[PDB]
């Protein structure tokens, strides 16, 4: 697969309802610990993902 | 099924003017490059039809190279998988761990994942052909995956049926509609009568919901096999023959269509009655005459294409003999 | 890399094979569009305020053929 | 029954920009100057001077060391491979009108 | 609001290029005039 040449031709701004935040986002955070050993822990707020 | 489709999409070129001396040419190279064997857009891509409509080879503006970029409309054909869907030739590759998953062997890969909770997908061992039947579930086609990913159980045939009531008399000139595809069904049959006959009986009854080793052949034109059980002492009616029936423009389509376990699948023979004297599994459905012959045609057809795939992905003798215990499971499965 | 179907940022990745929209799914269209880093840093931000950001992608145009 | 109300995804709402056709006007109908703008010209000698980087096949008899003196000796001489799009208008439709223009028939300005 | 690109400053803040000046007009290929005169590099 290769994704061809585009160009932004408009912008629309909205509000974003928690419906967008739930579908776009990646993961969850559920933890308050933020490094487990050097790499990141994971769930927390710099989940490697 | 196998069908055509049309895309759009934009293609990068690296070397406008070397790309420009033979477009249709380069066209379909980097078409067939970048999309065959691949999923999009909820299709897999076998191969590039042609190039309905394209764009001048223009020159990117935002980045500084000479690079250019191309709009091409393009009819691919693609096969795309609907649920129940049967598939003849699929390879256990790891059948451990309380998962199995197997691949598909004909010309629409695929990767299915057989549960453990039933027996008999627990007693498939690994590197045995055995076939399968897509869940109910959709199959998910991730876009730039070579293959299909769906779930699917060993194919036992079901005793469950169910009865459609058509409410609207025959659609008019949605026959032609309905004649695109009589005309498939035509050609898996024509494929079918090339087979040994042997072989087709020994797969049908061996698949057949009861087993009947009377030898007694139903004797169609244009599809023969052996004969099964007589509900009521009702007579069915050939689908093709009815649909042929559309220059006539009278078919009875209101009288409920149904297909009893007893009546051979590929054969294209179902029951018409006028009110549900057929046993209702579940209450007949409420659909149109469109609804209702579609999904007909599209069993049938499913199950001739299991038929011929189960032929000729078997067509050696020491392969049955390994698969028997397969053969064994549904034998054992099958009632009457 | 923008999806077209839905003109949200998508995630593509062409040496480790990653062709995937968190919005579509499956109907995604990968569309690269070129930029800078601090104009995607600027839409996440703005995205961080509850405000969505749509990117309608220039629209493909084919000769009449 | 009172029904509440649970806001869809944006995403769910849209739709993208339906495609659209090149409508090229004819030739005799054309109301665009027919001499190169500067900008034009030196678009298109920097778009053939990078593609002469890409590739470096020139139809021009004399020899140069340089991608910017082909270029430029391709579009003095009427030789450049390239043509010039002007976008007049773009249709409520889905037309494109647009003009066609060839640079090797066109009045060229003053680059230096 | 549905904000159209255009000008300077609505193509520079999606940091895309305004389309004036220089890329005001498109620019095509010739392929009528290339595969009259030019080789692929194949052939
Ligand atoms: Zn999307």
């Amino acid at each position: 697969m290769e994704a061809g040449y585009a160009e932004i031709a408009a912008v629309q701004f909205n509000i974003a309802g928690d419906n967008d935040h739930k579908r776009q986002g990646v993961m969850e955070v559920t933890i308050s610990n933020l490094f487990e050993g050097t790499l990141p822990a994971e769930g927390g707020i710099y989940d490697a993902r | 099924m196998i069908d055509q489709k049309i895309f759009e999409t934009t293609l990068n070129i690296d070397d406008p003017t070397n790309f420009c001396t033979n477009v249709e040419a380069h066209l379909l190279k980097e078409l067939e490059n970048i999309y065959v064997g691949k999923c999009f857009k909820n299709s897999f891509i076998l191969n590039i039809t042609g190039v309905i409509q394209r764009s001048p080879c223009f020159i990117m503006r935002t980045n500084n190279s000479g690079r250019g970029y191309m709009h091409v409309r393009f009819s691919a054909v693609v096969s795309y998988l609907n649920a129940f869907d049967l598939i003849a030739a699929v390879k256990i590759i790891k059948n451990d761990s309380n998962i199995i998953l197997g691949e598909s062997l004909l010309t629409e890969p695929v990767t299915i994942v057989i549960p453990s909770s039933e027996s008999q997908n627990n007693v498939a061992e690994v590197g045995q052909i055995v076939p399968v039947q897509l869940a109910n579930s959709s199959v998910y086609y991730i876009p730039g995956r070579q293959q299909a990913s769906a779930t699917g159980s060993i194919f036992i045939p079901k005793h469950t049926f169910s009865v459609y009531h058509v409410q609207e008399e025959l659609t008019q000139e949605q026959a032609l509609n309905l004649t695109k595809l009589v005309n498939i069904i035509e050609m898996l049959l024509e494929s079918r009568s090339k087979k040994d006959f042997k072989q087709i009986c020994f797969f049908e009854k061996l698949y057949y919901t009861y087993s009947i080793s009377s030898d007694e052949i139903l004797d169609l034109k244009i599809w023969k096999g052996p004969k099964g059980k007589e509900m009521s002492r009702l007579k069915p009616c050939n689908v093709l023959s009815f649909l042929y029936d559309a220059l006539k423009n009278k078919s009875s389509s209101l009288g409920f269509w149904a297909r009893p376990p007893n009546l051979l699948k590929s054969s294209p023979l179902a029951y018409q009655q006028d009110q549900n004297s057929f046993n209702a599994t579940e209450l007949p459905i409420i659909c149109s005459a469109e609804v209702m012959f579609v999904t007909l045609l599209k069993e049938i057809i499913n199950y001739l294409q299991f038929m011929n795939d189960l032929c000729d992905t078997f067509n050696n003798e020491q392969l049955i003999k390994r698969h028997e215990n397969i053969w064994m499971l549904i034998e054992q499965r099958k009632i009457g | 890399y923008i999806c077209r179907n839905c003109g949200e940022p998508a995630i593509y990745n062409a040496s480790h094979p990653i062709y995937k929209c968190m919005n579509c799914d499956v109907q995604a269209d990968i569309g690269m569009v070129d930029s800078r880093r601090s104009s995607i840093v600027f839409q996440h931000e703005m995205r961080a305020a509850n405000v969505n950001i749509t990117s309608v992608l220039s629209p493909r145009v084919f000769q009449p053929a | 029954k009172d029904e509440i109300v649970e806001s869809p995804s944006i995403c769910e709402g849209f739709v993208q920009a339906s495609s659209q056709t090149l409508v090229i006007i004819p030739d005799n109908e054309r109301i665009t100057s027919n001499v190169l703008t500067t900008f034009e010209a030196t678009r298109l000698v920097a778009v053939r001077a990078q593609q002469l980087a890409i590739n470096g096949s020139t139809m021009l008899k004399k020899k140069y060391s340089s991608p910017i003196d082909i270029a430029k000796q391709e579009l003095f001489n009427r030789k450049i491979p390239l043509l010039v799009m002007r976008c007049i208008k773009v249709t409520p439709e889905g037309q494109k009108i647009v003009e066609i223009w060839n640079p090797r028939e066109m009045g060229i300005p003053l680059l230096d | 609001a549905v904000n159209p690109i255009y000008g300077i400053a609505a193509p520079t803040l999606m940091g895309s290029v305004p389309r004036i000046g220089t890329m005001y007009s498109d620019i095509i290929m010739d392929e009528k005039y290339i595969t009259e005169n030019y080789k692929s590099v194949d052939s």
